[PDB]
RNA sequence: GUAGGGGAGCGUUCAGUCCGCGGAGAAGCCAUACCGGAAGGAGUGGUGGAGCCGACUGAAGUGCGGAUGCCGGCAUGAGUAACGAUAAAAGAAGUGAGAAUCUUCUUCGCCGUAAGGACAAGGGUUCCUGGGGAAGGGUCGUCCGCCCAGGGAAAGUCGG
RNA sequence: GCGAGAGCUAACUUCCGUAGCCGAGAGGGAAACAACCCAGACCAUCAGCUAAGGUCCCUAAAUGAUCGCUCAGUGGUUAA
RNA sequence: AAAGGUGAAAAGAACCCCGGGAGGGGAGUGAAAGAGAACCUGAAACCGUGGACUUACAAGCAGUCAUGGCACCUUAUGCG
């Protein structure tokens, strides 16, 4: 008995193509260049749900040294001066804090302040 | 060939190439005469007019 | 640069045979439709010629069938249209264009006395 | 409604300004030129154009935008004042393979396009 | 984690068996934001106009991006190079749905120990007449050595 | 890299011994860079601490503290 | 070498409109013309028309991640 590869090939391909939207040229057009994206494609993917992380991590603390800033003290002083005091552990949000209500982050800025001096 | 091109080209670009291809819509007027549209400075092939007719009908 | 004074479309002998015949071939039939350039070229050589015959003496009409090979045709300009041709400065002949043309798509137009 | 049987004997299906001359011994591009300078504009203004324009697919156009005209106004009895292309496009047709002999030994294939000029004319409508 | 070894599965065709679906419509194709750990599977809609899922089991012409792979179709080079000897041609008139290209006329030009004429070899209706304009014709074509029909080829002594 | 031969105590040289890495090893650092330094990626996260390295600006992080040096742009190519 | 397929059966389009034609639009036959005779299905490359969101100081393996704007809400008004 023998077994054309019919239908088979074209829902794998057909697949693969789906994958193309803001594919630009035959990237996504064009099966094998489609899936040859999709290969470093991955990579990236991957690298990135890793990578995401590093990217707010900083942005955060890029916000958290200006509000430090503003009252006149920076980022090493403040997030140490809730280290040395066990009271103070937000870290994460903060940011958040800093951005949104002024007021707050004045609290505990004269309260890193006040825990190290 | 020494002049063979390295790549195939894109549509876009093979487009961008044709987009000083568009043909100039001939400017028409009315004829005077025979109110049939003609071309300026030549005569109407319609009527045959050019300031009284010239041409055979 | 290039700023001569003459046109030319073939080789010497031709634009000659050419200016000739279609001279000749006006001056017979009194229009005649031809391509717009082969038009320009014709009108000053042919109205230059209207001038000469324009002359009587022998001499003019010697002269008139260097150009005019055909005698029928040498006798109407020096006899007929030249004498016709009398009162009115130079140059009696004017060109019309008709329009494009389908065989290889060139701008037609009539010369005529 | 009904299913997907009842509703084609209930209706037929009609195109109301339509022609198309199929197989036509052009080249697309070419008459895609032509069919530009209509794109969208009175039928009248179209016809004047054609008549003026100085290649030859101006011919079968314009024969196909007279069908069409031909068309809406019998088939269709439109108010032909009001007329103009509503949409116009070339497709292009079957193709015809020649063997052009070239030198040395070699051979190639001249390809000769052919063309499916449609137009489609409609009342203004304002 | 490469060569390599080991394990569990998906998918396809055929076969047996069982449960079945199908004109109010199968398979196939087309769309999709749902499901599964992967191979994949499903719902709905569109197209279609006859047949075909699921489960279990058996057997394989069983899974493709590559091999300057094979076949086929379609692109790029681009409206580019070319249109096949540098013996140019012009006007009028006619026909025609349409003429630079066909017909006629009057000129012009080119070969003339040929680019004239007559035979052999070879090609086989290409001849003649009247039609035809798909393809062939390196452009058009109303014309052609192209298409169609009809006709034409005559030997006692010239060839055998 | 170390310990030798060969080679001019030359070569991204060659030939042995031994350790590590690359080969089949992602990630951070060294601008870029197989090897060097730090570290061995089961999967998910808008969580936190560190290593090698750095903390004016172009990327995250004290134009940080105290005591010296260097008038050179040395740092940011070499010797008698 | 390659080349299969109208429909149940020709009833396979009388007539009219554009055109020399080819081709097409009506009408009628038929369940169906979304079967029309270079007619079963009609994938992909490839060509084109319409629309939405965009683009004429930036160096682009053509992605990936994050955010903003705009548009649409049939697995789907908050998830995308
Ligand atoms: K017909
Ligand atoms: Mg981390
Ligand atoms: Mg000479
Ligand atoms: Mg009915
Ligand atoms: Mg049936
Ligand atoms: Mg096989
Ligand atoms: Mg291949
Ligand atoms: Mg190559
Ligand atoms: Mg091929
Ligand atoms: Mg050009
Ligand atoms: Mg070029
Ligand atoms: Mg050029
Ligand atoms: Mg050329
Ligand atoms: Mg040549
Ligand atoms: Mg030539
Ligand atoms: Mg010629
Ligand atoms: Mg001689
Ligand atoms: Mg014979
Ligand atoms: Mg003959
Ligand atoms: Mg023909
Ligand atoms: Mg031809
Ligand atoms: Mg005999
Ligand atoms: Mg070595
Ligand atoms: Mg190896
Ligand atoms: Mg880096
Ligand atoms: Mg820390
Ligand atoms: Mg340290
Ligand atoms: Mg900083
Ligand atoms: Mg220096
Ligand atoms: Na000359
Ligand atoms: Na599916
Ligand atoms: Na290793
Ligand atoms: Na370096
Ligand atoms: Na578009």
């Amino acid at each position: 008995p023998r077994a054309k590869t019919g239908i088979v090939r074209r829902r794998r391909h057909k697949k693969v193509l789906k994958r193309a939207k803001g594919f630009w040229g035959s990237r996504s057009k064009q099966y094998r260049n489609a899936f040859q994206t999709l290969l470093n494609a991955a990579t990236y993917e991957y690298r990135d749900r890793r990578n995401k992380k590093r990217d707010f991590r900083r942005l955060w603390i890029q916000r958290i040294n200006a509000g430090a800033r503003l009252h006149g003290m920076n980022y090493s002083t403040f997030i140490n001066g809730l280290k040395r005091a066990n009271i103070d552990l937000n870290r994460k949000v903060l940011a958040d804090i800093a951005a949104r209500e002024p007021e707050a982050f004045k609290a505990l800025v004269d309260a890193s302040r006040n825990a190290r001096q | 060939k020494h002049p063979v091109p390295k790549k195939k080209t894109s549509k876009s670009k093979r487009d961008m190439r044709r987009s000083h291809h568009a043909l100039t819509a001939p400017n028409l007027t009315e004829c005077p005469q025979c109110h049939g549209k003609k071309l300026s400075h030549h005569i109407c092939p319609n009527c045959g007019y050019y300031d009284g007719r010239q041409v055979l009908a | 640069h290039g700023k001569a004074g003459r046109k030319l479309n073939r080789n010497s002998s031709a634009r000659v045979a050419l200016a000739r015949a279609q001279a000749t071939a006006l001056l017979r039939e009194g229009r005649i439709q031809t391509t717009l350039t082969k038009a320009k070229e014709l009108r000053p050589f042919v109205e230059q010629l209207i001038t000469t015959a324009k002359g009587g003496d022998l001499h003019s009409r010697r002269l008139v069938a260097q150009d005019i090979h055909d005698k029928d045709v040498v006798r109407k300009v020096m006899d007929e249209v030249a004498p016709k041709y009398a009162e009115r400065p130079g140059g009696y002949t004017r060109i019309l264009r008709v329009g494009t043309r389908r065989g290889d798509g060139v701008t037609m137009a009539l010369i005529e006395l | 409604f009904r299913n997907k049987k009842q509703r084609k004997q209930q209706v037929k299906l009609r195109k109301p300004g339509f022609a198309v001359a199929k197989y036509v011994r052009m080249s697309p591009r070419k008459v895609r030129l032509v069919v530009d300078v209509i794109r969208g504009k009175s039928v009248q203004d179209a016809e004047d154009l054609l008549r003026f324009i100085p290649r030859s697919a101006s011919e079968p156009v314009a024969k196909v935008l007279n069908s069409a005209k031909a068309n809406a106004l019998h088939n269709d009895e439109m108010l032909e004042d009001r007329l103009f292309v509503k949409e116009a496009y070339v497709d292009a047709g079957p193709t015809l393979k020649r063997l052009i002999p070239r030198a040395r030994g070699s051979a190639n294939i001249i390809k000769k396009r052919t063309s499916h000029i449609t137009i489609i004319v409609a009342e203004k409508g304002n």
